[PDB]
């Protein structure tokens, strides 16, 4: 009903942000994949 | 003139209940410290196995969640805090959740420490906090969280 | 003697569809299923790059409903079966021409009612046998047997659409030609390729090569600063449509109105 | 005899919507949710590179609200349901022509009042049965039964807009075509791609190669000095809109006015 | 009988704004805030390269005030609410045409005074009910009830501007359309991008590569000898404006003056 | 309405399908096929590639390009053949006329 307007900002300031270090752990995980094209030789042509 | 209290997502601490939900087929949601936040499900039908997905949203008619087999580990469940999908959501990402201990400024210009026991938000989205030893509710800007 | 439902006369305006069946007829009857679109993309799969989610069938149905509509305007047609409630004005020249009428929509499968009204009230109703129809052109004419203009003098109710074709490689004028079935498919692929074109590699990437410990992987793609990844197929699709659409127009011909 | 709300005559000007429900209808009812835009961008997500924070639906709705206005001006149309209070002038030639009137905004869903006034005092209010409307063309004409011009002699009140489509792949003249749903969405994508193109990699970057300790990477992006990263999609969107808009302009036709 | 402030008659020239509120209405009411501009540049930040100073909001307000003015001349409009003191000449042909008058500015929200003067002194004052207005076109006409030309025969005072629109996706003729809100935003981004384009890397730099002890960093940018860094976005912005501006012109139409 | 299948080789009656329509329709089908077949020759959206592992290397440059598709060459030839075939065949039937 009412018009959509951007409004004001909301993000507060942050100072002295520390970097993130990956934690060591013996537990299992899942490696997040990327699905895309794949490169391969033409082994049939190599035989020729 | 405010919205009713909003509940925090309870991490499931005991393995037995988690497996019990999993056997029933209720979806779990696991956060991995290193890689990502994932859902876990035991396969429907008689062909039983564990499945994992990264389609982190409610199953909308236009958002079909996709599953792939994965050999989930027991230790992964134990070490990583896990949630039930029906609770963990964007509906509440409160800065200080329930049971959090905070330092709050009192009327006598003394900073006392208290725990958050109830949470509700006004229509404008500001979170009202109930604190132990105090009657009224407190605002986020007034509070301070002491870490360690 | 002759046996028929009173509104429908086999001569002139033979029945073609039951009114009840209008709701039942849908996209699948005309072959506009998501399977048809995917078949035209044989070997190709649309999928999220970061997760293994494929796009759902509803998206294809969502696209297909618009593609027919776009074709429904590219050619001034009513293609799906539907019932119309039409009021038309009186004009002297057309009225004397056996009461010539040109429907807003076309084709006309069959006409249900035809009445003359006055003060908003119907006052006359012609015999069913009198009036005859021209399905493809949408003309309706009256053939009676044994100021100059007014607004909304008459009421017309008729069914507009095209039947799902019964036999292969043929179609009656009131029956869907194969081209329209293909044209809607082609329109949809234009939208699918747009979405798919951004998924082949990353985002806005043209040239890439890695090198690790003497191992190197290199790729160059159709994505370019001036052309999109799927622009080539889009270009071919447009080429097919231009020939197809123009050829289909001759089946219907140009419009005309007197003045 | 006939039963009807007095302003709404089923013949001529049948009621289509209630006045109260106008406030209820919004964009989401027509399908313009942020989900639809995101669906057209399946497999693509926009994020602020300095954060892990995407943009909210507030921005999308703001785009969509402006976008529907853009199509609302590409065609001389009013699309959302709204009430209108129009004062129109008296011209002799059209007055004799059954009081022909062409409304400022179209389509006309229904007419509530039609009165002739001199100085705020209604000189004559016509019977409900007399007047008729042409929804799509917006023409209003009168059918009475038993200087050359002046300003603001008559007073008109009516409702302007289109209803959300009820049945799949079908639409009435008083009903929003599916095409406007796609056209507005396409306009929104134009604004989004302008934003999304800048954020794909850094800012103002076209080519880069980095090599450290035997591991190297090289990338060539769609970004270029002469074209932007998203320019490809904008070009395609512009192509689709041109066909979509020009074809859709046939559904409404050219605008004419005498002199 | 009727109740109203004497200058304002609900028929013809209904009141739309309180004179006192004219000062209060400002840019933020129309959404022209710096936040709006930054949102259209989501993910992008303007900043000094040698120090961490961002450009202030006042600069955006400084730009926005000019952008509306440029749009205020691109279309011969008075957009912000303001009060006008207008003297107009007498001409025989227009005077006999119900005292037709074409305002210098448009639209006309409401007319306050209308008088005929002689020797610089007012001598007559028409009844309020007599005169009627055409808001969008800016025409003012007199409708009396029960040499050939002279200079500044009459005085006119009226309010010109556009109200901040009350409801989404709709606007009255005396109410601001969404397009104008967006057009001013687009004008501003043209100036912002110009300033920002010189900040991405150094000054007038196109190609760079370093090499240190086998470590090399290489960058190629949109900056070129013939095109600027932001020229691509500027080009797209101009493309959007040309379609938008031309479409908005039809809402107002061409000017005309007799002779 | 229609045409009969041709009975004798290299001969046809006016009521008999000419061999040309057999070729024209086949050529139209090839246009649809090549659109599909062009995409599947190597991957999808790939134009150039080179791969090198442990001293063995391969490099390929395909017909696929940003401006033209892989099968565009065949489509161009088919379009050329159809244009000659159709325009010449239109002489066998001639223009359409109607009075007024």
């Amino acid at each position: 009903e009412k018009p959509y307007m951007i409004g004001a900002n909301s993000n507060p300031n942050v100072i002295n942000k520390s970097t993130t270090y990956t934690t060591t752990t013996q537990a299992d995980e899942q490696d997040k994949p990327k699905y895309t094209t794949r490169l391969e030789f033409d082994t049939i042509d190599m035989i020729r | 003139i405010s919205l009713n209290p909003i509940q925090d997502a309870k991490p499931i601490d005991d393995i037995v209940d988690i497996m019990t939900y999993l056997k029933n087929g209720k979806v779990l949601r696991v956060k991995q410290d290193n890689q990502g936040d994932i859902l876990v499900r035991m396969s429907p039908g008689k062909h039983k196995f564990t499945e994992v997905s990264r389609d982190l949203d409610k199953e909308s008619f236009y958002y079909k969640r996709h599953w792939v087999l994965y050999n989930v580990s027991v230790n992964s469940l134990i070490t990583f805090d896990v949630y039930l999908d029906e609770e963990y959501s964007e509906t509440t990402k409160v800065k200080y959740p329930k049971d959090t201990i905070v330092e709050y400024t009192r009327e006598d210009q003394e900073k006392d420490v208290a725990m958050i026991k109830e949470i509700l938000t006004d229509n404008n989205g500001n979170y009202f906090y109930a604190l132990i030893g105090e009657t009224m509710l407190f605002d986020e800007n007034k509070l301070n969280k002491v870490k360690d | 003697s002759l046996n028929y439902e009173y509104p429908y006369h086999p001569s002139g305006n033979p029945k073609h569809i039951d009114v009840s069946e209008i709701d039942n007829l849908t996209l699948a009857d005309y072959g506009w299923s998501p399977d048809a679109v995917k078949a035209y993309m044989f070997g190709i799969v649309v999928q999220n790059p970061d997760t293994g989610q494929p796009m759902g069938d509803e998206f294809y149905n969502h696209i297909l409903e618009r593609a027919v509509g776009k074709a429904e305007r590219a050619l001034d047609i009513s293609i799906l079966p539907d019932t119309q409630h039409e009021m038309r004005d009186y004009h002297e020249t057309e009225f004397n021409s056996y009461m010539f009428v040109h429907a807003y929509r076309k084709p006309i499968l069959q006409v249900e009612n035809l009445q003359l009204q006055f003060n908003g009230r119907p006052i006359y109703k012609y015999p069913a046998n009198w009036w005859k129809v021209e399905h493809l052109a949408g003309h309706v004419q009256l053939f009676p047997t044994a100021a100059t203009f007014a607004p909304q003098m008459i009421r017309l109710e008729y069914v507009s659409g095209m039947l799902p074709r019964k036999k292969a490689g043929r179609n009656k004028p009131w029956e869907m030609p194969p081209e329209l079935e293909q044209l809607v498919i082609k329109y949809a692929l234009k939208e699918i390729y747009q979405v798919w074109g951004n998924l082949i590699i990353g985002a806005g990437i043209a040239n890439k090569t890695l090198e690790v410990d003497g191992i190197t992987e290199t790729i160059g793609t159709t994505q370019s600063a001036m052309y999109g990844g799927a622009s080539a197929q889009i270009l071919q699709i447009n080429e097919d449509i231009k020939e197809l659409l123009d050829g289909l127009r001759a089946y219907f011909g140009y419009n005309m109105i007197g003045l």
